[PDB]
C-alpha cells in the first residue's frame, strides 16, 4: 500500500502512463491537465500525481534523468520549441527542488518532432501534448 | 447500411491485451503507436531462424490481435544477443523477422506494408546479458500506429 | 637418412623409416614416398601417380601429379596435383596449390586441408569431429556431410550443393544453381543465392543465408527462391 | 477406392469464367511482351539509378492501390533515407498499384519505378541517404 | 496398422496417387496442398502427407528415385520450367533431408511437358498441376 | 500448430486465376522494363548538390511563377551573387516549388529541374554565385 | 429436354473398376488418362495371335467400360516376352493389338480412333523375365484420355 | 594476381578465392587489379565479375 504496485495504479487513475521497458523507464505525463494553459505554470491544483510522479521516482536514485516536452501541429516552429523547451524544463526544476541532483537531469524540448500520434485528429493531437520522463 | 463495427470491439482489443500480457508478450500502448515485444524464447529455437511449432499460437492471438486496428505500416524488426558476429547476428535476425512477418502476411494483417529488418543487438533493452535466446534483450518487436 | 638430388631415380615404392629427411629433386616418375618423418623436401618433379603417404614434419613443395594423398600426424605441404585425388588425413596440415579433381574426401581428425583449386565433378567431403577444410575454385555437385563438430569453410562455386550438418558443425557453401541445406544444431551459411535454394533446419539449427549485405548488385530472392 | 490427387474446395461458375478469361488475357499479354522485348532489346536496367545500400538491404511485402508519394516516403522513411520529390505532381494521380511480399526496399523502389513508367522515376543516392521521386516533364 | 496397405490407405485418405506398376512406382503429390503457392515453400501444415511419403519409401532402401514437377499452362515457358524444377527441387531435397541418400536421387521439372490432363478444363489443370515420384 | 492463409487460393479456380495474376504482373513488369527507358547518373543532366555551407541553409518557399526571381532571390538569401545568361522568352518559364521546410541547395536542384531545358541553372561556389542560363 | 447421364452412371463406373482390379486388369486412372493393363495369359493362348473363348467375356466388361466415357482416341499397344526374335515377336504383337481393336470396334467404343500398335519386348515393366505369356510383362494394354 | 583459363574467357584469382569470368573480347590482359571476394576483379581496363 506504500509500494510499487500500489502508486502505478494510482498513477493510472490519476491518468498518467508509465511503462517498463527492460532499463528505460517512462512517465508519459499529459501538460493539458497537468499544466495551467499554454504556460510552464504547473497546474498546481493537480499536485497529486506531482508527489506521485516524485514518490515514484524516489526509486531509482542512481539513474540519470531525461526530461523531454511536446506540444503539437499549432503555432509557429519556434514557439514550438520554446514552450516545449519551458514545459519539460519547469519539469526538470521541478523534480529537482522536490530533490533530484542536478546532474542525473536533462531537460530538452522537441516541437512534436518524435510525435507518438498523428495531430491530424483532436484526441491524437491531445495525445501528443506531453512530458516524457525516460530513465535506466 | 454503413457499418458500425469493423469486424473487431474495444473488449476484444483489451482481452487480448491482457492476455498478451498475462503470456508475457508485452504490449505498449503510446499515443497510436503500438508495440507488441516477443521474446525470442518465447517464438523460436536458440540462435536459429526457425519457428517451434507450439508457437504460432502464440503468433495467432498476435495476428488475430492485428485484425483489430485500422493499419497502414506495420514494421517487424528483431535482434537477438551477440553468438558469433555481427554479420552473423544480423543475417539471423534479417532472416528471424522475414519469417515472422512471413506468417503474418499469411495470416491477416490488414496493413498495407510490413517492413520487415534484423539488427545486430545495435539497441539492446538491458545491459544484462545473460545469454542466448533466453535474454530479455533477444526479441522481437511489431510495432505500428493505428490509422484513425 | 637424407637423400638430396636431382637426377633419374624414376622408379620407387619408397616406405622410408623414421629420419629419412630426403629432400630430393630428382624425376621420380614411378614414386611413391611414404616417409615416416622429417621430410623436407622442394622439388620440381612430375609423378602422374603418385600415392603419397606423409608422416610427421613433413614440408613440401612439389610441382607433381598425385593421385592418393594420406597424413599420419602433421605436415605443410604446397602440391600442384592435376588429375584425381583420393585423400585422408589425421591430425595434420596440408596445402595443395594447382587444378585438381578430388573426387572424396574423408576427414576424421583435425586437419587443415587447404586447396587453391579444384575443379571437380562429384565432391564428397564426409567430415568428422575436428577438421577445417578449405578448398574452393569450382565444383559441379558438392556433398558435403559434416557429422562433425568441426568446420567447412568454402567460397567453391558449386553448381549443385547437398550440405548436411549434424551436430554443432560450421558449414559456409556458395551454391551455383542448386542449393540443397540440412542443418541439426549447427550451422550452414550462404554466401551465394543459388539459382533454387532450398533448406531445412532441425532443433536448434541455423541455415542462415549470411551473404554480405551492401554488395555492388545483391541479386534479391526471386519467386523461385524465395524460401523462408 | 479411387481418388484423384487433388481434391480442392468448391469453386464457383464466376471464379471458373473468371480463371478462363485470365489466362487467356495472361497469355495475350506475355505474348505482348514478347514481342515488344524482342524488337527493342531493352538496353539497360535501373539498377544503376536505384543502387542497393546497407539499410536499404531491409525487406518489405506490400499490397498498395495509391499515388506513389506516400508509399514512397513511407519507404524511404523505413529506409531512414530522406526523402524528396523533383518536379511538381501532376493533376491526374501517378498511381502504382504494387502487390508484392518479401522483397528488398531496393527492389521495391525498382518495380515502383518501373510500374510509373514515363511519369516518375525513382532515383537513390547511396552515399548520402536520399531517396528522391522526380516527375515528368510534361 | 504400421504396413503398406494402411499407409496406402491413409495417402488415399489425405488424397496422394500411388501406383503399383511391375516394377515403376509412382506417388502423384498435388503442389496445389502441398504446396504453398507459386512457391517452392511446402506446405507445413500439410505434413502428415509428407512423413507418410517419406514413410513409405524408407520401404524400398536400394531403388534409385526420379522426381519430376509439373505446371500447367498460366506463364511463360521459363516460369513453367522454373517453379516445376524449383518444386521438384526442393522436393528431393525434402527427401535427402528426411534421409534418402543423395545419389539416389534426380530432381528434374518439366513445364507441363507430359501433360496428364488438358489444361483446357479447371479441374483438369487442377490434376496437371503434380509432382510425380517414380521408382523402381 | 499453425493455419493455412486466409485469403489463400485454396480452390482449383481461384489458383487459375492468381496463377494468371502473378503471370500478368510479373509481364506487366517487363513490359515496364522494356518502355522504361532511364537515365545513367553519370549523364543525368541535372544539377548536383553544391555543398557550400551558405547553400547548406533551411530555408521555406511557397510559389509558383517566373524562373529568374526566385534564383535571384535565393542567390540574396544564400548571399551568393546573381547572373543571368541568355535572353528570357515573351512566354517566361514557370515553375512551382511549394515546400514549407527544406534545404535550399534542393531548391536549386528543383529549380534547375522545373526549368528543364528551356533553361538551366549553374552555380560555382567558389566564387559564390549562381548563374541562371537560357537557350 | 438435354440428357443428364450420357448412357453412363459413375457408379458403374467404379463398381466396373473395382470388378477389374479384382479380377487382376488392372486400372490406372492419372489425370484423364486411364490404363487398362490385360495380361496376356488373361486373354489368349501363348506366344500366338488367337484369343481363347472365355477372354471375350473378359472383354464384354472391358468394352462396356469403355462405354461410360466420351473418348477421342483409344491407343491399344501389346508386347510380349522374347519367343524367337525381335522380328517374330514385333509381328505377334501387332497382329495380337489389332485382333484385339478389331473386336473392340466390333463391340461398342465410342471412340473415333482406335490407334493400335505391338512393340517388342522394348517397354518391360519388370525385370524378372520368368516365361512366355505368363509373364507379367506379356501384357497388352489399353490407354485412352477421357475427353471433358 | 589472377590465372587466367585458356578457354572461352574464365579465369580463377586468388586474393582470397574466386573463380570468375572475363569477356575475352576488349582484351583486359592487364594482369593488375584489386580482386575482392565480393566478385569483382577491377582491373585497369574495366571490372569482371563471376558471370551469369
Amino acid at each position: 500500500r506504500d509500494s510499487k504496485r500500489k502508486i502505478i495504479r494510482d498513477l493510472q487513475k490519476q491518468d498518467i502512463q508509465y511503462v517498463e521497458y527492460g532499463d528505460t523507464r517512462t512517465l508519459i505525463i499529459p501538460t493539458d491537465k497537468y499544466f495551467m494553459f499554454s504556460s510552464p505554470r504547473l497546474n498546481e491544483i493537480c499536485y497529486p500525481g506531482l508527489n506521485n510522479v516524485i514518490r515514484l521516482l524516489n526509486f531509482y536514485p542512481q539513474s540519470t534523468i531525461y526530461v523531454a516536452g511536446f506540444t503539437d501541429n499549432v503555432g509557429s516552429r519556434s514557439h514550438k520549441r520554446k514552450l516545449s523547451q519551458a514545459q519539460a524544463e519547469t519539469m526538470m526544476t521541478f523534480l529537482w527542488a522536490n530533490g533530484i541532483a542536478a546532474k542525473r537531469l536533462k531537460a530538452e524540448g522537441y516541437g512534436d518532432k518524435n510525435a507518438i500520434s498523428d495531430n491530424a485528429i483532436i484526441h491524437g493531437s491531445a495525445q501528443n501534448r506531453r512530458i516524457e520522463i525516460q530513465w535506466f | 447500411l454503413p457499418c458500425r463495427v469493423d469486424g473487431a470491439c474495444d473488449a476484444t482489443i483489451i482481452k487480448m491485451m491482457t492476455d498478451l500480457n498475462k503470456k508475457g508478450i508485452k504490449v505498449a500502448s503510446v499515443g497510436q503507436n503500438y508495440l507488441i515485444s516477443i521474446p525470442a524464447s518465447a517464438l523460436f529455437a536458440d540462435q536459429s531462424p526457425r519457428l517451434n511449432w507450439a508457437s504460432y499460437s502464440l503468433l495467432n492471438e498476435i495476428a488475430a490481435f492485428l485484425k483489430q486496428f485500422r493499419k497502414i505500416a506495420i514494421t517487424v524488426t528483431s535482434y537477438s544477443s551477440k553468438y558469433v558476429s555481427v554479420k552473423r547476428e544480423r543475417a539471423l535476425t534479417l532472416a528471424r523477422s522475414r519469417v515472422v512477418s512471413e506468417y503474418l502476411w499469411s495470416q491477416g494483417v490488414d496493413s498495407r506494408i510490413i517492413f520487415t529488418q534484423g539488427l545486430g543487438s545495435d539497441k539492446p533493452i538491458t545491459s544484462y546479458t545473460l545469454g542466448g535466446d533466453r535474454s530479455p534483450n533477444a526479441r522481437v518487436e511489431i510495432t505500428f500506429r493505428r490509422a484513425v | 637418412a637424407a637423400a638430396a638430388a636431382a637426377a633419374a631415380a624414376a622408379a620407387a615404392a619408397a616406405a622410408a623409416a623414421a629420419a629419412a629427411a630426403a629432400a630430393a629433386a630428382a624425376a621420380a616418375a614411378a614414386a611413391a614416398a611414404a616417409a615416416a618423418a622429417a621430410a623436407a623436401a622442394a622439388a620440381a618433379a612430375a609423378a602422374a601417380a603418385a600415392a603419397a603417404a606423409a608422416a610427421a614434419a613433413a614440408a613440401a613443395a612439389a610441382a607433381a601429379a598425385a593421385a592418393a594423398a594420406a597424413a599420419a600426424a602433421a605436415a605443410a605441404a604446397a602440391a600442384a596435383a592435376a588429375a584425381a585425388a583420393a585423400a585422408a588425413a589425421a591430425a595434420a596440415a596440408a596445402a595443395a596449390a594447382a587444378a585438381a579433381a578430388a573426387a572424396a574426401a574423408a576427414a576424421a581428425a583435425a586437419a587443415a586441408a587447404a586447396a587453391a583449386a579444384a575443379a571437380a565433378a562429384a565432391a564428397a567431403a564426409a567430415a568428422a569431429a575436428a577438421a577445417a577444410a578449405a578448398a574452393a575454385a569450382a565444383a559441379a555437385a558438392a556433398a558435403a556431410a559434416a557429422a562433425a563438430a568441426a568446420a567447412a569453410a568454402a567460397a567453391a562455386a558449386a553448381a549443385a550443393a547437398a550440405a548436411a550438418a549434424a551436430a554443432a558443425a560450421a558449414a559456409a557453401a556458395a551454391a551455383a544453381a542448386a542449393a540443397a541445406a540440412a542443418a541439426a544444431a549447427a550451422a550452414a551459411a550462404a554466401a551465394a543465392a543459388a539459382a533454387a535454394a532450398a533448406a531445412a533446419a532441425a532443433a536448434a539449427a541455423a541455415a542462415a543465408a549470411a551473404a554480405a549485405a551492401a554488395a555492388a548488385a545483391a541479386a534479391a530472392a526471386a519467386a523461385a527462391a524465395a524460401a523462408a | 477406392k479411387f481418388k484423384k490427387p487433388p481434391i480442392n474446395n468448391p469453386s464457383d461458375d464466376a471464379t471458373i469464367k473468371l480463371a478462363e478469361a485470365a489466362v487467356s488475357v495472361s497469355d495475350s499479354m506475355l505474348e505482348m511482351a514478347k514481342v515488344e522485348k524482342v524488337i527493342t532489346p531493352p538496353s539497360k536496367d535501373n539498377t544503376l539509378t536505384i543502387p542497393n545500400a546497407y539499410n536499404l538491404q531491409a525487406r518489405a511485402s506490400v499490397d498498395w492501390s495509391g499515388p506513389i508519394e506516400e508509399l514512397t516516403a513511407r519507404i524511404a522513411k523505413a529506409a531512414h533515407f530522406r526523402f524528396r520529390v523533383l518536379g511538381k505532381s501532376p493533376s491526374v494521380p501517378v498511381l502504382i498499384s504494387i502487390s508484392t511480399k518479401d522483397e528488398s526496399l531496393a527492389e521495391i523502389l525498382r518495380d515502383i519505378d518501373y510500374q510509373a513508367g514515363k511519369k516518375a522515376s525513382i532515383h537513390v543516392y547511396p552515399n548520402s541517404q536520399v531517396v528522391e521521386l522526380r516527375y515528368a516533364k510534361i
